[PDB]
């Protein structure tokens, strides 16, 4: 991006630039993803594939259409994109639990099998055996749902600074 | 002995405190409001009874230090509080 | 913190409790008041270091946390009086422990619902105003 004006157009440029856009998803820094796509320029989203496609995984990760974003393993414009879409299934899975333990009520074994996209059925104790959402409650995937007195001490504080400001002479 | 905070008083536990089953002890209670021993009242919607009071009795010198540990513990709150505000409004106490 | 005055009368009657019965004193209770041939003179001559009367907000604050200084003195003598009584060297005074556990049979509730949504709603209300 800096010695444009010098430096001759460098085709094999945007299989790396969009591997970093991957890399940055990857590793869910939705801040400085978009920060870079503002940084490239406007055409280069709708026209080249290998910037696209990362585009598109974003936009559906955003979205929420999950099940597009895991259909999208097997469109990958170049083999380099690879290691970052394993972290990228990762980093899913993660955001998939985020959503779970905010926003639900109890999730039984199977139903949590068939939306968190698990590994092996053997297995599928994962991220139970690594968050542990307080699991075990009845059934053991009953995802313990993650979900009054005056504070007489912080009024009495506003209240006084109320008093103070309007007694200090100024 | 139950302080202010959970002075509601549950008939099951009425009942298992002084032996009898749970359609007398309306009558207990009222027997014990009528005699001008405890007041408050009966709400028997949700089965409990409010007591708001109590016939004050001579007590034990281990109920005494029951009330001396009580008045500690109220003081330090006490003092707590009066720390704070005089920390707090130091530039408009006259 | 106190009165200058506390005031005492004879008593001698036989004890309900049944303990020996000697001639000893009881409190009456004792307050300042003046006629206004007197309050002419007494503010003439504290008018030097008179206090306004009339709550200016710094006053008020300030009488609360004297108010607060005056429930920790007395909290502190009850609870050094009740040390005593249970360690031994005082006598029991039953007038003393029923007035006690009455004041403990006073004690507010304030966890309850109905008085956190009412005491919210008279906060609000009073917080309008200001």
């Amino acid at each position: 991006f800096d010695y444009k004006e010098q430096l001759p157009e460098s085709a094999y440029m945007h299989q790396l630039l969009g591997l970093n856009l991957l890399f940055l998803l990857s590793q869910n820094r939705v801040a400085e993803f978009h920060t870079e796509l503002e940084r490239l320029p406007a055409k280069d989203i709708q026209t080249n594939v290998y910037i696209k496609h990362p585009v598109s995984l974003e936009q559906y990760l955003m979205e929420g259409s999950y099940n597009k974003v895991f259909l999208a393993k097997g469109n990958i414009p170049a083999e380099s994109y690879t290691f970052f879409i394993d972290i990228l299934l990762d980093t899913i899975r993660d955001e998939i639990a985020g959503c779970i333990e905010k926003a639900y009520e109890k999730i039984l074994f199977t139903e949590a099998t068939r939306i968190l996209f698990f590994n092996t059925p053997k297995k599928m104790t994962d991220y139970a055996k690594k968050r542990g959402w307080v699991l075990g409650p009845n059934n053991y995937y009953s995802f313990a749902s993650q979900q009054t007195t005056i504070p007489s001490t912080e009024l009495a504080k506003q209240v006084i600074e109320y008093a103070r400001q309007l007694e200090m002479i100024v | 002995t139950r302080p202010a905070n959970h002075r509601q008083l549950t008939f099951e536990e009425i009942a298992k405190s002084a032996k009898i089953t749970v359609n007398e002890v309306e009558l207990l209670v009222m027997k014990a409001l009528s005699v001008g021993l405890v007041k408050g009242s009966i709400d028997e919607v949700d089965k409990r009874v409010h007591m708001t009071w109590v016939q004050p009795r001579v007590l034990d010198l281990q109920q005494i230090k029951g009330m001396k540990d009580r008045l500690e513990f109220w003081c330090t709150d006490v003092k707590s509080m009066e720390m704070l505000v005089e920390h707090q409004a130091h530039d408009i106490l006259t | 913190l106190g009165l200058p005055t506390e005031a005492y009368i004879s008593v001698e009657e036989v004890h309900d409790d049944g303990t020996p019965t000697s001639k000893t004193f009881e409190h009456v209770t004792s307050e300042i008041g003046a006629e206004e041939a007197e309050e002419v003179g007494v503010e003439h001559l504290l008018r030097d270091i008179k206090d306004t009367t009339v709550g200016t907000l710094s006053q008020r604050i300030t009488n609360q946390v004297h108010g607060l200084k005056g429930l920790n003195s007395k909290l502190l003598d009850i609870r050094s009086y009740l040390e005593k009584v249970a360690t031994g060297k005082l006598p029991i005074n039953h007038q003393i422990i029923y007035q006690l556990q009455d004041v403990f049979n006073l004690l507010p509730d304030v966890s309850l619902q109905e008085f956190v949504k009412a005491f919210y709603l008279k906060t609000n209300d009073q917080m309008v105003v200001v």
